[PDB]
């Protein structure tokens, strides 16, 4: 069984293309703690502790496009 | 298209400030190494004295 369907983000994808064809600064992040793991100076880690930043940001963007906009009536998660 | 550009844009100001400070530091170091060297040359009085001695005076 193979079902072909689409997500409910096409208009939001269009808006992302329209409003992010040019660069813009980001200063407010839902989960800022992924960028600042170490608080005491002179401490360093040999492990790739900053690998989760990109996934974190993308997950936040995806889940925010879905959940926050779901408050609008008839919007589908 | 979205994330890396935004973080680069966020980086720009601090890097610009630090590089300006670095250039100022280079100029300051260039200035600080300048010293005027005052040379010393043989006093002509000794030359005059040797001339007198050569005369057998
Ligand atoms: C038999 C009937 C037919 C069907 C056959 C099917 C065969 C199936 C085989 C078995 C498969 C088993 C497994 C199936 C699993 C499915 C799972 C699933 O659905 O998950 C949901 C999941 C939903 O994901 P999503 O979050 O909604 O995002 C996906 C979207 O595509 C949006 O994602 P995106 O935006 O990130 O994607 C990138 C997007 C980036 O954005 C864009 O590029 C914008 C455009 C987006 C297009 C795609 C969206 C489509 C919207 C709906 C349809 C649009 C209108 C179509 C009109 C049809 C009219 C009949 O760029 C593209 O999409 C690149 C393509 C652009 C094409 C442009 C073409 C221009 C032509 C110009 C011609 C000019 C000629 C001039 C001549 C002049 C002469 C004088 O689907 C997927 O992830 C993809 C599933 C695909 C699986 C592979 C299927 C096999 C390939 C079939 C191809 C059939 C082609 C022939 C059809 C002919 C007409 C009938
Ligand atoms: C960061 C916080 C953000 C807070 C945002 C606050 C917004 C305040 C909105 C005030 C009321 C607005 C009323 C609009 C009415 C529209 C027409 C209508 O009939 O609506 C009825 C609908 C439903 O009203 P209803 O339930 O009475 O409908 C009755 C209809 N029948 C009888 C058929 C069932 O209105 C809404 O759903 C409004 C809910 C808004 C909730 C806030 C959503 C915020 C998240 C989305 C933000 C999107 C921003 C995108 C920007 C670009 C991004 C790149």
């Amino acid at each position: 069984m193979f079902l072909f369907f689409f997500c409910d983000l096409f208009w939001l994808r269009l808006l992302l293309c329209m409003y992010y064809c040019v660069w813009s600064r980001l200063c407010f992040i839902v989960y800022f703690n992924c960028l600042m793991l170490i608080f005491d100076f002179l401490l360093f880690c040999l492990f790739d502790l900053y690998l989760f930043v990109g996934l974190c940001l993308f997950l936040l963007l995806w889940f925010m496009l879905f959940n926050l906009y779901s408050l609008i009536l008839y919007y589908c998660i | 298209d979205i994330m890396v550009p935004s973080f680069v844009y966020n980086k720009l100001p601090v890097i610009h400030f630090l590089q300006e400070k670095r250039a100022e530091q280079k100029l300051r170091r260039v200035l600080d190494e300048t010293y005027t060297e005052w040379t010393e040359e043989l006093d002509q009085a000794h030359v005059t004295d040797a001339i007198t001695r050569s005369l057998n005076i």
